[PDB]
């Protein structure tokens, strides 16, 4: 279905800090619910390492 | 014979005809909003449910 | 590689077309925000059941009224057009009302001892008035998918559906109010987290505790979208036409083959044997009524006239 196994083709690399990150093609509009759901688990519990 | 009723159209008019349309005037921006205590405004975006 | 995929956790059945599942422990928030994806998948683009199309003893539009009922159409079809149900074999049944003779017309006066389950079977739809009258259709009814009022193809739905042959708002979704609520968590380990409560209510075509996956796929399959990182796609392939020697400027005439082939090719376009020459076989599979013999007979027809299939070029 238009569920289409709709992996992250389009990234767009700026220089080893940034890309443009891109996921499609999505269902009729569906990026307004990944773009706003899923971009909080960006931001909840994710990995690296730092000073404590 | 209110429906089958005539009327003249003054000299100039045999016949005239109508349609009537029901016009679905949907939510979208650029519309107008308010609330009772004169809070008047445009509406100025739609926003995902967590875009909020 | 370090997923949870959580399972198990809860029931609250309350009356089917209402069930509470709910959800702990969860990480510190989770709950607080993740019931608003399903929010769209159940109401957009849900498969689940709708009527499809009706055909009527006596009706031609639904915009109208019949002489022997005690309510009238419109307003009636907007009520008749809920009546979604489940199905067992196939996706689809044509259904039918059976009706005659006085009093009320219902979802009891309907086609029921099959593959089909009518959980509405306490619908109604009108009265009749002598024990001779009548009221009496065909319903297509599918499983099918989304949220589809009688107009949403907006054009080429103008279409010719023999004047009688009602297409209908067959909005398949089987939920559009759904919503959640939160809790601290719970769990006697623990008073330190956050908890997920459910408040789906329905269409009557399911209950919150009988099928799930097909209505979060929205959001599970939304994953292997981020990994296995494989994609999709469709090209451009012809030229532009057309010059000499005419050994290509030639009709299907000049083939010597049966009038089946000459009629199912006729619509399928080959109106010139330069672009046969260099369609795919399989590619002649894309219009009906030109199956497995017509298919065969392209095989040697063209190579009698000192030709051959398979021959592209680069200028035509």
């Amino acid at each position: 279905t238009e569920f289409l196994k709709p992996r992250l083709v389009d990234i767009e690399q700026v220089s080893s800090t940034h890309a443009k990150v891109t996921l499609e093609p999505l269902e009729r509009g569906f990026g307004h619910t990944l773009g706003n759901a899923l971009r909080r688990i960006l931001l909840s519990s994710m990995p690296g390492c730092a000073v404590t | 014979r209110k429906i089958t009723q005539g009327d003249d159209l003054a000299p100039g008019v045999l016949k005239i005809v109508k349609v009537y349309l029901a016009v679905k005037r949907r939510i979208q921006p650029g519309d107008k909003m308010a609330g009772r205590h004169g809070n008047k405004g445009v509406i100025s975006k739609i926003n995902p449910i967590e875009d909020m | 590689t370090e997923f949870l995929k959580p399972r198990l956790v809860d029931i609250e059945q309350v009356s089917s077309t209402h069930a509470k599942v709910t959800l702990e422990p969860l990480e510190r928030g989770f709950g607080h925000t993740l019931g608003n994806a399903l929010r769209r998948i159940l109401l957009s683009s849900m498969p689940g059941c709708a009527v499809t199309e009706v055909e009527i003893d006596g009706v031609l539009h639904e915009y109208s009224t019949k002489e022997g009922v005690q309510e009238d159409i419109l307003e009636i079809l907007l009520n008749l057009k809920g009546l979604a149900v489940r199905v067992q074999g196939k996706d689809e049944v044509i259904l039918t009302l059976n009706k005659s003779g006085i009093g009320p017309v219902t979802a009891a006066d309907i086609t029921h001892d099959g593959d089909v389950e009518i959980v509405k079977p306490q619908h109604v739809i009108c009265h009749l008035t002598d024990e001779n009258a009548s009221i009496s259709m065909r319903i297509k009814v599918q499983r099918g998918r989304g949220y589809v009022p009688a107009s949403t193809r907006i054009h080429s739905e103008e279409d010719e559906r023999p004047i009688g042959r009602l297409l209908v708002d067959a909005c398949y979704s089987p939920v559009e109010r759904i919503a959640y609520n939160v809790e601290a968590a719970r769990v006697e380990q623990r008073t330190d987290l956050d908890k997920l409560v459910i408040e789906m209510e329905t269409n009557g075509t399911i209950d919150p505790e009988e099928a799930i996956r097909r209505a979060a796929t929205i959001l599970a399959e939304q994953l292997e979208a981020f990994v296995d990182l494989r994609d999709v796609r469709q090209p451009e392939v012809k030229e532009e036409k057309p010059e000499f020697d005419p050994i290509l400027l030639r009709p299907v005439d000049d083939l010597e083959l049966t009038v089946r082939s000459a009629n199912c090719l006729k619509a399928e376009a080959i109106h010139y044997i330069g672009d046969l020459v260099q369609r795919t076989e399989v590619e002649l599979l894309k219009t009906p009524n030109l199956g497995k013999k017509s298919l065969t007979e392209i095989k040697d027809v063209l190579a009698s006239r000192g030709l051959s299939l398979g021959m592209r070029l680069e200028n035509w």
